[PDB]
């Protein structure tokens, strides 16, 4: 039993980025924190379009990269959604996917932009987060866009577009008193927003018994889901990582015995 | 043309062990642990989490190939302690500390939120 | 009797040795050593050439066109 | 401006660090994100286009588009005919792979040879345009354009703009990659080693420019011999921005998320993808066709030949003394024959 | 003629039997590996 | 061999190479068998005297006994048995290397090893592996008083030239000219 | 049909190149003997 | 062509801010001050409008 | 010439030069985590 | 076998006896419709 | 070689074919190995 007793301090929390600090835990904690954040946070997210018409300058596969990287909401439905490999179905089902559609015809002789905005789900709860909107596709008169996409569960291990984060910024020991950074002058580095140092000090005392415990974080959201629930399904999916583990770690134990 | 699957990171294949033990013949009450479609997110804190252990002589891991997708822990623990016993501690000192940090982050929200 | 050639084996002697004793063991021919778990013909061959147990002899040609035929186990090997 | 290269640019702005993170950025090699790539980061469209023409000359022979059955037919491949049309021509939208069929010709025998056109073996594209028209000697003309998408790869050329040119080496994820205390993780990393013998200090300069230039919102100026632009110069409006003012950052291991001992040289470098890309350039024999005058392999990756073993592997390997691998290549190998 | 075929870089003798194409050969760009042995080569499964 | 060296290296250089390293040999002995340096040792001078004789006879280049074959074995390895002797002589045994009975004894069988190992194959392509050695430092070098180097110069060696680029002549003076910058 | 691809002493399976298999690796110019060195396959999933 | 959709870097989404981009240097906005009224605040998202060529409206002009 | 032909290079050699100066010293963590990829290494930690 | 005038974007059934040509311009280049078989994009 | 006050024993001449008509075979096979390994170990460069 030598677990850690981290606390958590939210210091700031809008709908974009959560901004908190973790004391009391080791920087490799910190740090598989923040990559599951990035790597290991599911959200729903296309992956699978079917283009009936396409008349825009931009090539089929040009359209699908881009509406793979259009965020769709997926606060509370991403934990409901299957994995559509897990899912018993066919291809696609409600309980594994959401179904897309992309119908716009130009015939004004102004520009017609396709945004996400016009990407309609057979499922409320997924919608693109813009519902200014995202631009998929610019149209000329008598050009078309006619597609049907269906957004499945993911996250960003697989691809980026199920990367729910924005930029995770990661920070630990701003007075660099454990010297984990050593600058070869000191005095050219701007202090760190978190840095607790006098104007005239640019380095904190060097700490022979120090060690990163506290860590400082920013988890700005592309939209998918709220800051504060990326960084909980984090967690809790970095939990189910491990107590998957110990399951297998059981077996095979049992096994050789 | 030789691009493997994205999926492949993490999704076993058929007949595929996610962890083996092997014991290391070097030196006594070693063992290898070879977990498969993990990267340094459990071996980073998995190996961190057993050099807290005071019986834990020797903790470590190693990624042999980035290409591939394997984490091999080599975990040497003291006489009276077996590397496997300091494994599975080792998990649930991390998700004690996981469901702690749930909880707290939990409430943090919602004293943010209220104000 | 009355060889003037190295009594060592050459690293040409060697890869030829081994490689011939491989593509035999590889078409069945006997192995003379005691195999545990050995199944690669180029492998078994090494063990024989160890064991001093390959059953071929080397013919060196002198420049002057004799020869002097020395066998494997005579030879000694490099390792 | 007079170039018009804002108008057509040839890359893009990329985030290097020159750093040595894990080797595989070594002599001349590149680390690209992965996640990056995954944004459309260097994604680029191949397009290949076939041209072929139906000619009818001589007493009794002409070429027509057509399916060619495999029992009307004289010549036959190994390849698929099924994607052909009725008119013997490949419809747009349709996947194509190595040994497909995009352009049915059959010409009639003196029942009929196949001259049908195969798409590229490792090309793996769809269908985009098929024009068909009359070529300037008035016979039916067809042009099929295939569309494949390139991802960047390992083994895929980037250069930036100062002669430091280097294949991609290997491709992190986000959080595999180095990180800035604000997140950024860099698009490339290019290996130091790289910047002392070429002294391609120009680099350095752009990464540095780049920096103030994004932050400051404002295209920077580099043109040669202009006084007014100094390292400096530049470094003093880099500290305006909150970064140290040669372009240094604290970076973390993405493996760790421990601080990096040295601080990483990162900023905006426009850097360029190379028409050069390893998928056309891998190639692998193994009993393959032979050329009918010295029934050696064929010459060429798109005709599926053998490598040369010239006179140089030849005496290298006189050298080593392999008589046997130099039989097997020279001999057995290449034109094994009995007379 | 057949003079010309002889001789030369890329004649019959140069070009066909000092050196020639052979089978079981491969090509491709190389790529850093510091993972690998000295005496290991990391190969395609295309290729392979 | 003093005498003899002196005639071999008129310039005195007495940087050579030669099969096995007797220096770092001896080091591998003293750490294998722990010698100590500040005892005395148990060696005795004429064991050291009898054992490199012995050890000269081991390594063999020019087999046979009769007078040719004996001629060219004495040349064949007249300046590695220099070397031999005058690192494994017992002056020197006794005062810096202070080795053991054991430890020499072991270092008698690593230069008979070494040595026999260090012999050239019968069916090595020499005359490859020179073309090569003397083909490859080519690729490095420029092109182009002064005095031809380089490629150019590699060039008039081996396409042997009725004549040369910058032919010289290298005078040396042999009375009091050499000395006196007037008289020269 | 598996009848013709039953096995027997004295067939050979031509296998698809597999870790450990020797191949002789080769840069060009070769221009001494480390130009063309023996090397043990790995194989590896990328194109170079 | 088109304004990617997110940053390549961090994955921000941009792809909804290059007619507000657009809009904002139509109304005087030095490029700086325009990105910072958009919350590009890392120079990786600036680097993406304030680098971007649109030629998907010169694309436009081209008839189907 | 009678010497390797190959030794250790571009980040290797910059580094094995830094790592072997006499002011590095490395904590228990950061050693186990280097004797992670020392295939010869006989499993015993030395004394620091 | 529907064909697209490449001028006045006029579908047009060509066989592969007929000269290829516009029924209504007389335009000579054509482009084949896009297939009817679907192809399924990852958005990858 | 044969003036008054030059010395005929180290007196020698860079050109080959000279050394060959004036000292000999053996005389120009010790010149050709001076003037080979001069080009050679110019520029520091060593060749067994
Ligand atoms: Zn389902
Ligand atoms: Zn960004
Ligand atoms: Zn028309």
């Amino acid at each position: 039993p030598y677990a850690n007793q981290p606390t958590v301090r939210i210091t700031e929390l809008t709908d974009e980025n959560v901004k908190f600090i973790i004391e009391n835990t080791d920087l490799a904690v910190a740090n598989s924190i923040r990559r599951v954040f990035i790597a290991e946070v599911p959200i729903i997210a296309i992956d699978w379009v079917q283009i009936d018409a396409n008349s825009s300058v931009l090539h089929d596969e040009f359209i699908a990269h881009r509406l793979g990287l259009i965020p769709l909401t997926s606060d509370d439905i991403v934990d409901k959604l299957q994995y559509s490999r897990d899912c018993t179905c066919e291809e696609f089902c409600p309980e594994c996917s959401v179904e897309f559609t992309l119908d716009v015809r130009c015939n004004e002789d102004q520009t017609r932009h396709v945004t996400s905005r016009d990407l309609i789900s057979n499922s409320p709860r997924v919608i693109p987060v813009t519902s200014d909107d995202i631009l998929i596709v610019k149209l000329r008169k008598g050009q078309e866009l006619r597609l049907r996409a269906y957004a499945k569960k993911g996250f960003g291990k697989e691809h980026a577009k199920w990367n729910p984060t924005a930029g995770v910024a990661f920070e630990y020991d701003p007075d660099n008193a454990l010297r984990h950074t050593v600058y070869p002058k000191p005095e050219e580095w701007p202090k760190s927003e978190y840095s607790e140092l006098d104007e005239d000090e640019s380095q904190a005392p060097y700490d022979p018994n120090g060690k990163p415990e506290r860590f400082y974080y920013n988890v700005e959201s592309c939209g998918s889901l709220r800051p504060e629930t990326i960084v909980l399904s984090a967690l809790s999916g970095l939990k189910k990582k491990l107590s998957d583990l110990q399951t297998q770690l059981s077996h095979e134990i049992q096994s050789d015995v | 043309m030789n691009a493997p699957p994205a999926f492949e990171s993490f999704l076993l294949f058929e007949g595929e062990k996610k962890i083996t033990i092997n014991k290391d013949t070097k030196v006594p009450n070693a063992c290898l642990f070879t977990i498969n479609k993990e990267d340094h997110t459990l071996g980073n804190i998995i190996k961190s989490q057993l050099l807290k252990d005071p019986q834990v002589l020797f903790a470590g891991y190693k990624v042999p190939h980035p290409l591939e997708h394997k984490i091999i822990i080599r975990v040497q623990t003291t006489p009276d302690y077996s590397p496997q016993e300091a494994f599975t501690n080792a998990i649930t000192d991390l998700i004690s500390e996981l469901s702690l940090l749930e909880e707290r982050f939990r409430v943090a929200i919602k004293d943010k939120q209220e104000g | 009797q009355k060889r003037i050639t190295t009594p060592y084996m050459t690293k040409y002697e060697r890869a030829r040795v081994l490689g011939t004793r491989a593509l035999q063991i590889a078409m069945c021919a006997p192995v003379m050593v005691e195999l545990e778990g050995e199944t690669d013909p180029l492998l078994i061959a090494m063990k024989e050439l160890k064991a001093r147990k390959i059953p071929i002899i080397i013919r060196r040609y002198l420049p002057d066109g004799s020869y002097e035929d020395w066998g494997v186990d005579e030879l000694i090997i490099s390792d | 401006e007079y170039l018009r290269f804002r108008e057509l640019p040839a890359g893009i702005n990329s985030i290097v660090a020159i750093a040595s993170y894990t080797g595989y950025n070594q002599e001349d090699s590149v680390i690209m994100n992965r996640s990056a790539v995954d944004r459309g980061f260097f994604r680029s469209v191949f397009y290949r286009s076939y041209k072929e023409q139906e000619s009818k000359k001589g007493f009794d022979q002409e070429e027509v588009f057509e399916k060619p059955t495999r029992e009307t037919c004289q010549g036959m491949r190994h390849a698929i005919y099924d994607k052909l049309d009725d008119d013997g021509l490949i419809a747009p939208g349709v996947r194509v792979s190595g040994d497909d069929v995009i352009i049915g010709k059959t010409v009639t025998l003196p029942t009929k040879r196949d001259c049908s056109t195969f798409l590229r073996t490792s090309e793996t594209g769809i269908v985009d345009q098929v024009m068909v028209t009359l070529n300037q000697e008035g016979y039916k003309f067809c042009k099929i354009r295939v569309r494949s998408v390139r991802i960047p790869q390992i083994g895929d050329k980037f250069a930036s703009r100062h002669g430091q040119k280097g294949t991609c080496g290997i491709q992190y994820r986000q959080e595999d990659m180095p990180f800035t205390c604000e997140g950024i993780t860099p698009d490339i990393i290019i290996n130091p080693h790289a910047i002392p013998s070429r002294m391609t200090i120009g680099h350095l300069i752009e990464c540095l420019q780049g920096k103030v230039s994004a932050n400051k919102g404002e295209i920077g100026d580099a043109t040669p011999f202009n006084d007014a632009v100094n390292v400096q110069k530049i470094s003093n409006l880099l500290s305006d921005y909150g970064y140290h003012l040669r372009g240094n950052e604290v970076l973390y291991n993405g493996f760790t998320g421990r601080k990096i001992t040295s601080q990483i040289f990162i900023g905006p470098t426009y850097y360029q993808r190379l028409k050069h890309m390893v998928d056309d350039k891998i190639h692998s024999r193994a009993r393959g066709p032979i050329q009918i005058l010295n029934r050696q392999p064929m010459e060429g990756r798109s005709r599926d030949g053998g490598l040369r073993f010239g006179e140089m592997e030849r005496d290298c390997q006189i050298a080593h003394g392999a008589a046997q691998f130099l039989r097997e290549r020279l001999f057995e190998a290449s034109d094994p024959y009995q007379v | 003629s057949l003079k010309q075929r002889l001789k030369g870089k890329e004649g019959r003798v140069r070009g066909n039997l000092m050196g020639k194409r052979v089978d079981f050969s491969a090509r491709t760009v190389i790529t850093p590996d510091p993972n690998l042995s000295i005496d290991q080569v990391g190969v395609p499964r295309s290729i392979a | 061999d003093r005498e003899v060296l002196r005639v071999i290296f008129p310039t005195g250089d007495s940087k050579v190479v030669l099969p096995c390293n007797l220096l770092r040999m001896i080091w591998n002995a003293q750490k294998i068998f722990h010698i100590n340096p500040r005892l005395p040792s148990d060696l005795h001078p004429i064991k050291v005297v009898e054992g490199v004789k012995e050890l000269s006879k081991k390594l063999v280049i020019v087999n046979g006994d009769d007078p040719l074959s004996r001629q060219a074995q004495e040349n064949a390895t007249l300046l590695f048995n220099i070397h031999l002797r005058s690192t494994l002589c017992s002056r020197r045994m006794a005062e810096e290397f202070r080795l053991s009975g054991e430890a020499f004894d072991w270092l008698l069988g690593e230069i008979e090893s070494k040595f026999n190992q260090a012999i050239a194959h019968p069916g090595e392509m020499v005359g490859a592996l020179a073309a090569q050695s003397l083909g490859e430092p080519a690729t490095q070098m420029t092109l182009n008083k002064n005095v031809t180097l380089g490629v150019p110069r590699l060039k008039e060696l081996i396409n042997i030239s009725k004549k040369p680029k910058t032919p010289s002549l290298t005078v040396f003076l042999l009375g009091q000219s050499a000395r006196d910058a007037e008289r020269a | 049909k598996p009848s013709d691809l039953h096995l027997q002493t004295g067939y050979k399976v031509e296998r698809h190149m597999c870790d450990g298999d020797i191949v002789i690796f080769n840069r060009q110019p070769t221009l001494h003997k480390m130009s063309m060195m023996g090397h043990r396959v790995r194989i590896l999933p990328w194109s170079t | 062509m088109i304004i990617p959709v997110r940053c390549f870097t961090c994955g921000k989404i941009v792809g909804n801010k290059w007619e507000a981009y657009l809009g904002l240097l139509q109304a005087e906005y030095t490029e700086g001050d325009a990105l910072d009224a958009l919350g590009l605040k890392r120079y990786c998202c600036r680097r993406m409008l304030l680098a971007h060529v649109d030629l998907i409206e010169k694309l436009l002009n081209y008839a189907p | 010439s009678n010497r390797p032909v190959m030794g250790i290079v571009q980040d290797t050699l910059t580094a094995v030069r830094k790592f072997t100066k006499r002011d590095v010293f490395l904590e228990r963590g950061e050693v186990m985590n280097l004797l992670m990829f020392l295939s010869t290494w006989d499993g015993k930690v030395p004394q620091p | 076998m529907i064909y697209i005038c490449g001028e006045c974007h006029t579908e047009n059934e060509i066989k592969s006896r007929d000269p290829i040509r516009c029924r209504e311009c007389g335009y000579r280049i054509m482009y084949k419709k896009r297939t009817k078989r679907l192809v399924v994009f990852d958005a990858r | 070689l044969s003036e008054k006050d030059v010395d005929p024993v180290r007196t020698t001449s860079n050109d080959i074919v000279e050394i060959f008509t004036v000292l000999g075979i053996e005389a120009v096979r010790k010149a050709l190995e001076r003037e080979l390994y001069h080009v050679i170990s110019f520029d520091g460069s060593y060749v067994n």
